[PDB]
């Protein structure tokens, strides 16, 4: 099934670059689309429910206001997210469906996850059975599988960022964050709590901090709790490097010896940065029995399917005040955007 | 216990990226 699996990369790296080279622009048009609820706000904006007026499709659509990314200085970043979107395709990758913009914002018309946010079930549940953690974290190693092969790092890995959909699989959000890098490279970026002891420290670092968050993201899952947490980022930054880290008594003995091997602050150790790779991860007997080409495949039984009342119910998501979608009479920030 | 403290920590809710 290896050979398979190195022939699949080929072609995706051949379909990858080939849309990275020469990306889509302006697939269509805010009057295609009625606003229906907004789903999410901060930041990055906000992304909303939205209903093609023809198809009667539901989709979720990121709202960047141009100035406002201007003065978060942001632009580099949110031209970089699109461009990865529209290049990328993955079953547990969310799918960038249309892109355009008009005088005042930026839009990413992207493919609807109506289960909510990992976060949420989380918060809610408290903690997921070491089954239901490994269902999950199946589907991030493959992710990154694929992501690595592209020279892309992802950064910013976590519960918030994970949405779930009808059939209980992920998808993977905001790509604000990723880089495509061959090597190293040095910024400052993440959430704290999954920064790895490389990324605090003024040293370069690699796609092997993509592990590392995979490593507090499983503990997170089957705690309830992060590995490393504090009031303020930068006590939690100091157990971090520290890297002293205790485990439940409830954590099974394997689950432990995987997870000592991806909060490794020595990356000659590090699993996912020696030289069997990702294999190391996907061979280890905490996943004994994950079925990795069914799950590729989506044929694995959720472990949890969240409830569903239809394709445009957002029940599973927070409530946030409404605000118009205002377009100036002006274009703004026309050569800062001209490539989105 | 770490649960107790964790719940006190006032880093339970939606967490930002560094900004
Ligand atoms: C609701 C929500 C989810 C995640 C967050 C935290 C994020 N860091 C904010 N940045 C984001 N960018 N793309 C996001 C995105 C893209 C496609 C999607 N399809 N379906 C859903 C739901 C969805 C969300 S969300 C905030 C609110």
């Amino acid at each position: 099934e290896q050979e398979s699996v190195k022939e699949f990369l080929a072609k995706a790296k051949e379909d990858f670059l080939k849309k990275w080279e020469s990306p889509a622009q302006n697939t269509a048009h805010l009057d295609q689309f009625e606003r229906i609820k907004t789903l999410g706000t901060g930041s990055f904006g906000r992304v909303m429910l939205v209903k093609h007026k023809e198809t009667g499709n539901h989709y979720a659509m990121k709202i960047l206001d141009k100035q406002k990314v201007v003065k978060l200085k942001q632009i580099e970043h949110t031209l970089n997210e699109k461009r990865i979107l529209q290049a990328v395709n993955f079953p547990f990758l969310v799918k960038l469906e249309f892109s355009f913009k008009d005088n005042s914002n930026l839009y990413m018309v992207m493919e609807y996850a109506p289960g909510g946010e990992m976060f949420s079930h989380l918060r809610r549940i408290g903690r997921f059975s070491e089954p239901h953690a490994r269902f999950y974290a199946a589907q991030i190693v493959l992710t990154f599988e694929y992501l690595h092969s592209l020279d892309l790092i992802y950064r910013d890995l976590k519960p918030e960022n994970l949405m779930i959909d009808q059939q209980g699989y992920i998808k993977v959000t905001d790509f604000g964050f990723a880089k495509r890098v061959k090597g190293r490279t040095w910024t400052l970026c993440g959430t704290p709590e999954y920064l790895a002891p490389e990324i605090i420290l003024s040293k370069g670092y690699n796609k092997a901090v993509d592990w590392w968050a995979l490593g507090v993201l499983i503990y997170e899952m089957a705690a309830g709790y992060p590995p490393f947490f504090a009031d303020q980022p930068i006590q939690i930054y100091e157990k971090i490097v520290s890297g002293k880290v205790r485990f439940p008594s409830h954590f099974s003995s394997d689950l432990k010896d995987l997870l000592r091997n991806l909060l490794q602050v020595d990356l000659t150790k590090r699993f996912g940065n020696l030289k069997n790779g990702v294999n190391d991860i996907k061979n280890h007997k905490w996943f004994a029995t994950t079925d990795w080409i069914a799950i590729y495949q989506r044929k694995v039984e959720a472990p949890f399917i969240p409830k569903f009342k239809g394709p445009g119910d957002t029940s599973n998501f927070d409530d946030y005040e409404e605000e118009e979608i205002r377009v100036s009479i002006n274009e703004k920030c026309g050569k800062e955007f001209s490539e989105f | 216990t770490t649960y107790a403290d964790f719940i006190a920590s006032g880093r339970t809710g939606r967490r930002n990226a560094i900004h």
